[PDB]
């Protein structure tokens, strides 16, 4: 049942392949593009691709959010 | 080197705790807002390589530091 | 009052700005040496960015020259301050809020007459602010 999810997370990194400025190479920037989001700013912009634009991970098993469609 | 105004040839990594004590004997007022950090190899050798942590945190990281990123 | 003194204040020392060069990080095994023909064409460089300014933004006509930058304190790391003055009125200096939107009108001129790259030129002060990406 888990096993095939995690081959779920392995599909999702080979599409977002096929481009030079690989999306987990560079932070985005703010509303106001002048610096760079602040949680990508602290962590690495590799944590910037995992966590908040794969997973969209929240702060706690005990609450949960929606299905979040990239993923289905 | 920013806090002294040294050239760049002269501090490197043979001869860091040679010259940093040559600081604090010259002005040791303007070398207690300086901050030093603390590293050493076997604290980046043990890290957090939890669950779903290194084939997309640890490998991707490595791959855009390869030419022909995208290929690999 | 106070009795004493301090021998880090200055009247200029408040419109100046500070310059640092980073010769062997951008260059490396090839990087030519400072001498002080390298801070004469600095001054003619500013002197060029303060005329552009004054003539597209204020639309004045002002003949700066390298006379007109003063550069103190000249380390060995490659630093110096520097203060713009109107060209033969000594007593009148240029505030460091225009000398800022002159450099940044420029700066790409700059560093291209150095071979420098925006981390190895930095105006103590002045960032570097745009560029949002995209293409897809
Ligand atoms: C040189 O610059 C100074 C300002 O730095 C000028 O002094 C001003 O003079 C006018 C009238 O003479 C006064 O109303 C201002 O208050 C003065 N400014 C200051 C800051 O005191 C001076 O006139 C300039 N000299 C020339 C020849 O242009
Ligand atoms: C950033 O820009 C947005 C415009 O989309 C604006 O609503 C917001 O107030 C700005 N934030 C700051 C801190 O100025
Ligand atoms: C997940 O992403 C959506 C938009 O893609 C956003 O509205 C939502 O707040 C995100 N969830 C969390 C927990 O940040
Ligand atoms: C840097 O300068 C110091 C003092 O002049 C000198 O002792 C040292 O050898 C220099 N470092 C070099 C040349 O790598
Ligand atoms: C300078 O700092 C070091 C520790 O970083 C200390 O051992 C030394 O005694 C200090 N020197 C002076 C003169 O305070």
């Amino acid at each position: 049942l888990y096993y095939n999810t995690i081959i779920s997370w392995i599909m999702w990194y080979l599409f977002n392949s096929f481009q030079e400025p690989l999306p987990w190479s560079d932070c985005p920037l703010n509303e106001n593009q002048t610096g760079y989001v602040d949680e990508c700013a602290r962590s690495s912009p590799v944590d910037y691709f995992w966590y908040r634009e794969t997973l969209n991970i929240s702060t706690s098993i005990s609450d949960s959010g929606s299905i979040q469609w990239w993923m289905l | 080197i920013n806090g002294f105004d040294l050239p760049e040839g002269n501090v490197t990594q043979e001869n860091f705790v040679d010259m940093q004590q040559r600081c604090n004997a010259s002005d040791p007022a303007a070398y207690a807002q300086l901050v030093f950090q603390t590293c050493d190899i076997n604290a980046f050798l043990s890290e957090a390589v939890e669950g779903t942590g290194l084939a997309f945190i640890v490998f991707t990281e490595a791959i855009t530091k390869m030419p022909l990123s995208p290929l690999w | 009052s106070f009795v004493g003194w301090s021998t880090d204040w200055s009247p200029y020392a408040d419109q100046s700005i500070k310059v640092r060069i980073s010769l062997k990080s951008a260059l490396g095994d090839k990087a030519y040496e400072w001498n002080d023909n390298e801070m004469y064409l600095f001054r003619s460089s500013v002197a060029y960015a303060m005329r552009q300014y004054f003539l597209k933004v204020k639309n004045q006509m002002i003949l700066f020259g390298e006379e007109d930058v003063r550069v103190a304190n000249l380390k060995p790391r490659i630093s110096f301050n520097f203060f713009v003055t109107a060209p033969k009125n000594v007593s009148d200096i240029i505030p460091r809020t225009e000398v800022e939107k002159a450099i940044r009108m420029s700066r790409s001129r700059i560093n291209d007459a150095f071979r420098l790259n925006d981390n190895s030129l930095e105006f103590l002060g002045i960032q570097p602010t745009l560029g949002p990406p995209n293409q897809p």
